[PDB]
């Protein structure tokens, strides 16, 4: 939509229901799914401005439309803390402690992705991981730890993206009201999940054409939870299938004000999803910057890089009094 | 009028101003 911020938004969007439809060929209908677009594209921000040639092409196509600048400008709006509401993202890079670096590439990711260039002995790598992930939770206050395991000697950078948001509902659930449940995960496999229980005005509709319930769970702060429910759980590939930007604002605008009282039934559960996501990134079309063949010489010349590993892991923990999720984007760089 | 989320879902954290997916999923098995 017309704005600025929008137009950036609905390409990270974008990016994002692209990814979702590769990772659907992956899952299991009993599986979870969970990641953000936002920190994905703010990992790869980084590899484009090192990118050259063919590897920066296929990047800049998948990324969308100074077409960097103004997605600085969005993490700017986004990124707010206000009562009920918290939206943080950190992006740090670490390089090899020998490696000469292009002032150009530093003072591009320091501007437009707000970190500082940490220089690292990732020979020592006991303590290189140690010492990598004490300088994310001293930036991150505690929320962080551990984002690091492993890191090889050859490695030569390390891009890290978090982000981490938790949002209390505008409506808060009573504590009172919570018994266990069936959860139908299917026909026949059930679960007893200890469901929350309201009586409050929320938009829905149910959605014909997808055989599904849409509902919007505000938060605090100017962002809430859109929760798309197929009646029948066989049509839950024609529902992930279709999402798209264009689907979401199809969603959002069958959406009213529908402020008439509604009984709402939702799970309270913490869940975690891991993703290694080469695969996923290659069918995107962004296959190039992994091959021995990649061009990564805005970043050096010394050395030739491509990226070894790109792995991306999220958390979605949602209670009574709102919902808690963080997600983390970690790059890996060799020779 | 009444929603029951007992059944897999999909979910979608978003800006409301911007638009902006922050994070994207489907919840099939709490835990």
């Amino acid at each position: 939509k017309k704005s600025k911020t929008q137009r950036i938004a609905s390409a990270v969007n974008g990016l994002g229901f692209r990814l979702y439809k590769q990772v659907l060929g992956g899952a299991g209908p009993a599986d979870n799914i969970f990641f953000s677009p936002l920190s994905i594209a703010s990992a790869l921000g980084v590899v484009t401005a090192g990118a050259n040639g063919s590897t920066r092409a296929e990047l800049d196509t998948a990324l969308g439309f100074k077409s960097m600048k103004y997605f600085a400008r969005l993490n700017g709006a986004l990124y707010k803390r206000s009562a009920g509401f918290e939206l943080m993202g950190k992006n740090v890079v670490f390089s090899k402690k020998g490696l000469w670096l292009y002032r150009q590439f530093t003072r591009t990711v320091a501007h437009l992705f707000k970190s500082n260039v940490r220089s690292v002995d990732f020979g020592d790598s006991k303590n290189a991981v140690e010492l990598m992930n004490a300088y994310i939770e001293k930036v991150t206050s505690k929320k962080f730890p551990d984002v690091i395991s492993d890191v090889d000697t050859d490695t030569s950078l390390v891009i890290v993206n978090v982000i981490y948001f938790k949002g209390s509902w505008g409506n808060k659930f009573e504590p009172d009201l919570t018994k266990n449940v069936r959860f139908w995960v299917n026909s026949s496999y059930s679960m007893m999940v200890p469901t929350m229980h309201q009586r409050a005005k929320l938009s829905y509709t149910q959605d014909r054409k997808l055989r599904s319930t849409v509902v919007k769970l505000p938060y605090e702060g100017g962002a809430s939870m859109l929760v798309i429910v197929p009646h029948r759980t066989e049509d839950l590939p024609k529902v992930e299938e279709s999402v798209s930007q264009e689907q979401l604002e199809e969603w959002l605008s069958l959406l009213g004000p529908s402020n008439h009282y509604v009984q709402l039934s939702l799970p309270k559960f913490k869940i975690s999803v891991s993703y290694d996501l080469k695969a996923y990134l290659s069918a995107m079309g962004m296959s190039s910057m992994f091959s021995y063949g990649a061009d990564l010489s805005r970043i050096t010349g010394m050395q030739k890089l491509h990226v070894d590993k790109i792995t991306h892991k999220s958390v979605l923990h949602v209670n009574e009094e709102g919902t808690e999720a963080k997600a983390e984007t970690v790059v890996g760089i060799m020779a | 009028p009444t929603v029951t989320v007992d059944r897999p879902f999909v979910v979608l954290i978003y800006d409301e101003k911007t638009r902006a997916v922050i994070f994207m999923g489907r919840v099939a098995d709490p835990k």
